[PDB]
């Protein structure tokens, strides 16, 4: 993917994750936890939501009957009419065809973008008291408990707290 | 260390959408764009529609038997059937084609009277065994027959003019009858040629009853073709005529606008619609279809496409 | 004195210029073309049922100029007119000429059917003209007959001839009027008395004049024959009232199937494959846009007002110095 | 580009690189090397592959003749069909121009992102034991051979091998 | 305590709102219209070789009705139709008018050839009336000449006039034919015998027989009927009539091609224009359009939309 | 966004920089400073202009009368040319609302990249000498001076001869 992250550097998606899109996982001294990222979730849902209001549509132009269903028309303006629907059908499928192929495109990349942005929002957050594991986890250098978990989610963490730990554990 | 990771999240069962670069890309949701299911109703709700059933539209402006029901009216839908009478007795209109689809883009009908009167050697109220109506013998509702009433007597050369007192344009109609045969044409009209003038301001023609042996249509090889033409208000239209004449007793007004349906699909006044096509209604807010390119009101784009699905949801990669 | 790992992407010398929304002269590794410019001067008809009419008009084919002989019946999927081909040897027009043509041109073969019709001892069935030579004697269209009077000055006998379809598909009926020079002529022919040519069906049906007066001469004939045409339904009749002055039908035609017709000027060729044609030759690109011409036929590139359509087959090219 | 490096903080492509679109350049005590990357120069390709199959196609609908090359045809339908013929072409023109327009733009855009994204993958391989150049490269602080190299290319080096040492370089 | 970089970028007070393929309302720095709204209602003819017919309809320049008379011949890359414009004088119509008209304003000038026609003693060639004034005295059709008897109730002579065209490009020859209002007013002019007209080239051939009561348009219940039909290079048409015939002095040509416009606004050679409409001129640089679908020349393309504002800055996210 | 910098990391945007697209605040010792950053600015700039240069454009077809103003036409062809003209008009308008649409969106995100693309140019070039503030800060942990200020805005800023005072202040 463009942005390296869905189907990149994230190995696979969680099936277990059924409240929102993106989210966290974490393992600490007290055990597991897992909790959706709302901002981000509805960030991906309200762009998708905004694409469907644009191509589920129809035009409000009136079209009247140019060709009888129940009898025959004159060979050559039948020919032309003919010739103009054929050309016009040909338009909209390719029309189509390219509409969907470049908003999938679009969905996609931009699904992923959401995901590295909410990333680089916690990396920055973590400062120097966390170290990237390459798989899209953060090996955090010192003891957090689910209230400190809670405040990485909440986006309230503060690194100066934890900094002086951090750096020891990091060196050795 | 302790750990927190990133994640998205995914689903069992998948769904294939296309993309610029990718045939078979995986998403976790998709939705369609093109309408595949049709109705097999004409949607009628919000709609003052009319139902011609067995009646063609040109049968409304002459008044065959069928038609009977559909001779006056308002309508913002019309809606025509396969193998629609127009014609008791044998014939065609010039210029068919143009005055069905007037009829058909018309938001009704009303009629006004010609009042026109004949002298006492014309009978009026020729009949044929073709346009039965009440179990009897009759004729086309808005046209009168002029014959001689002494049979092989020459058809007095008369004069019948329409005035349109009316603000806007009226839609008059006449018949010349073509006779089988010389014995058919002089037992009726007699042995003089025969010459029928029609004038106005803006129209002018002359029409000479060819005579002529052709095949029976409804067991009569006689020919009863139409025409007809506007006439603007405060203009008047002049029918000189020495017999073979079949002159109008009403001429038509066609109103306002409507949408002219073509289909064999029963009606439901249930159900709502603005496009419709010979196999009933399409009521899909998909933007795209793929039914019939012969569509009609405000319509998805006909595709050459069975399925174009869009993703409503990220890239699904399961584990 | 520090080990050093560097990540870097290829590049080339000689790069190629393509626009983007941004930049109409990026420079990326490679790229390929979209519209085609080139042209083959030749109709590609290898895998085709295909027949060249040469000489021959189409509408020539169902009332049989002499031209047109080798071409009265057949079978085809390809159906090639060409330029200045001949339909009329004795002068005159067809009413719906390119209707009928276009009609033709669609077909995938013609079917013959002989119409039976007999005439009196009064008419004389084998007119010819010095214009319609066949076998280098006069003749006349194989697939209609010139009705005149076998003694000059004498009315034409009021006839009546009924063609019925027995087939299970429509048939295509075609006739002529012949409309004279003189008065001195008309009289000649069919007669002083005033003419009319009744023509029915049960959806078709119509009256014809023949009209007489002084014209130029084309082929040194001042006459004209003007052709009409009509389908008849299965199972229905069509009847012709004439009292002089009919050019009838011998035969009817039957259109079968399906057929691109093709107009070009380009010779044949057996060796070569397309699905498209122009006047100029055949297109057999896979290139999704031409420039080539608006008017082709068959299943082809759409036309594009572009000489050029460069598609970036690599990144942004980078060179080294 | 919209990923920054290529044209961005790679100053440069490499001529000599002949063997794929993507890959390293190493300097270490035994000597200089260089190396293509399969997995990132085929993603490029394999997009760029599916570019040209939904591209390089025409419509499978036969059309007929409607204007005829050697007779004259009715002025008034001759001037309908012109009208047609040109707006089809003017659409056509348009939809060609911004086609190949939009997929340029989107090709080497795509082809910065897979750039990056390689980038990003040896940044995270390599934690805490190299620094940014600056210019694309990873300045290493430990004794990296042939093999060493070789790791990091095929995507089997452990940081945690070479931390202690690393970390003791760049703390000096 | 540490020193601080920080990165930013502009904003403003005033952003406006621009669509995107997700947002519908998303705020941006800068944005710049891609429909045109205004019309300028004037037609800007600077560089072009004009020609304002006014009163005069395209139709009157070829058989020269006095309106007209200013515009018989000329060459133009441009010429400009008006509403109500007059084509006739004395009442009539052009068969296949519209097809006529269309032709001579895709034209780019007209040519004059003489027919050379010469007619009899016992033929009155400057037939005037009323109608067609010029002078302030009666007159007619500059390009015709109207055929009368000059001894009144004598049969008109058999007459046969020839044209053939000497030129390597083909010409449009126009005539008249005058259907009188009485039986009594056609024996006046032509004489009691049976009237025909016939009128033959290699490619084209008709007759005309005068038919003979109607509505008066300008007091006069007299029709004269025009026809038409191009004459290929080398080739003949032949005029046989006795009487009714209204025939040509001279033959038309149109030379090159040129821009019709059908408007009702005012010129101006100071203002430059290539794309132009009922209303007047379009200037714009923009690519779209919702002044009208009728336009005519290299014309912005109509869309069914007031506004698209398209973003010329980033999005704008105030303090 | 896509880039996650504009109405991302970065709170907001300066209706006081008047002189540029982006640009740089600093704090030190001295005082407080702005200036606007010319290269990156002048990149977007030429991005748009190109866009307008490639929409602003009408096609040189020219285009004859198909219906009389001043007249009424033949009504069968009539119904032709107005199912034709709705049609083209359908097309136009859908063509019109997906290209500003699309373009609005590139070039938002566009914006949004050129943004990054500074943020990360300076994030290299300080190295181990600054941390991430979070917001598009970068805290120095040094001595920086209107002129050492001035070299990072001009790219001449060399982080070796800053580092060991650097290191020393970041471990504390
Ligand atoms: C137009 O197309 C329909 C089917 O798409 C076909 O049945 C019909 O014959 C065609 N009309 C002419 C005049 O070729
Ligand atoms: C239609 O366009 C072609 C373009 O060359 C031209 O030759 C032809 O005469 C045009 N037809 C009319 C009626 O303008
Ligand atoms: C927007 O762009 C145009 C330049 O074509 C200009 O009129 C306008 O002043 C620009 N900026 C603002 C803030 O309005
Ligand atoms: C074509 O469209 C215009 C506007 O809708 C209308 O006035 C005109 O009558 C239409 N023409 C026909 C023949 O229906
Ligand atoms: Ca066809
Ligand atoms: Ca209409």
């Amino acid at each position: 993917g463009l942005f390296g992250a869905i189907a990149g550097f994230i190995e696979n998606g969680w099936e277990g994750m059924v409240d929102g899109w993106y989210g966290f996982r974490h393992q600490n001294a007290q055990g597991t936890g897992q909790a959706a990222d709302y901002k981000s979730t509805q960030a991906a849902i309200d762009q998708i939501t905004g694409k469907l209001n644009r191509i589920i549509k129809k035009t409000n132009t009136e079209f009247e009957s140019i060709e009888s269903e129940f009898s025959e028309i004159d060979h050559q303006i039948g020919n032309v009419i003919n010739w103009t629907k054929d050309s016009i059908t040909d338009i909209w499928t390719y029309q189509a065809e390219l509409l969907v192929a470049m908003e999938n495109q679009h969905t996609i990349d931009m699904a992923d973008s959401e995901m590295l942005n909410l990333y680089e929002r916690v990396r920055k957050q973590l400062r120097q008291n966390a170290e990237e594991d390459g798989k899209g986890c953060f090996e955090i250098y010192h003891a957090c408990d689910d209230s400190c978990m809670e405040s990485i989610r909440n986006n309230t963490y503060d690194h100066s707290q934890y900094r002086e730990e951090a750096l020891l554990n990091r060196l050795n | 260390p302790d750990k927190i990771c990133l994640g998205h999240h995914a689903v069992a069962n998948g769904t294939i959408v296309k993309t610029l670069t990718n045939e078979q890309e995986e998403v976790t949701n998709a939705t369609e764009t093109v309408e595949s299911t049709s109705l097999n109703r004409l949607c009628m709700k919000g709609r003052n529609h009319k139902d011609l059933g067995n009646c063609h539209p040109i049968g409304m402006l002459i008044g065959t038997p069928a038609c009977d029901l559909h001779l006056t009216g308002t309508w913002d839908t019309l809606i025509e059937r396969k193998n629609a009478i127009a014609y008791c007795y044998p014939g065609a209109t010039v210029n068919e084609e143009a005055l069905r689809q007037k009829i058909m883009e018309s938001g009704g009908i009303s009629k006004i009277n010609t009042g026109f009167t004949y002298g006492s050697s014309i009978n009026s109220a020729g009949t044929t065994k073709a346009c039965m109506r009440n179990g009897g013998n009759s004729f086309y509702a808005e046209l009168k027959w002029l014959v001689s009433k002494n049979k092989g007597q020459n058809f007095p050369q008369t004069t019948n003019t329409y005035r349109n007192a009316d603000t806007a344009e009226h839609l008059i109609m006449w018949g010349i009858h073509h006779p089988s045969s010389t014995q058919e044409k002089n037992d009726l009209y007699g042995t003089q040629s025969l010459s029928i003038s029609v004038g106005s301001s803006t129209y002018k023609n002359n029409f000479v009853p060819v005579v002529g042996a052709r095949p029976q249509v409804n067991g009569l090889s006689g020919r009863i073709d139409f025409h007809w033409t506007l006439v603007q208000p405060g203009d008047k239209i002049t029918f000189s005529h020495n017999g073979g004449l079949i002159a109008p007793s009403r001429v038509s007004k066609l109103i306002g606008r409507g949408l002219g349906i073509q289909s064999e699909a029963p009606i439901d006044n249930s159900c709502e619609s603005k496009c419709f096509w010979r196999g009933g209604s399409i009521n899909t807010r998909l933007p795209f279809q793929n039914l019939s390119p012969r569509t009609v009101g405000q319509c998805p784009k006909y595709v050459n496409k069975k399925s174009l699905m869009l993703a409503t949801g990220m890239r699904n990669v399961p584990e």
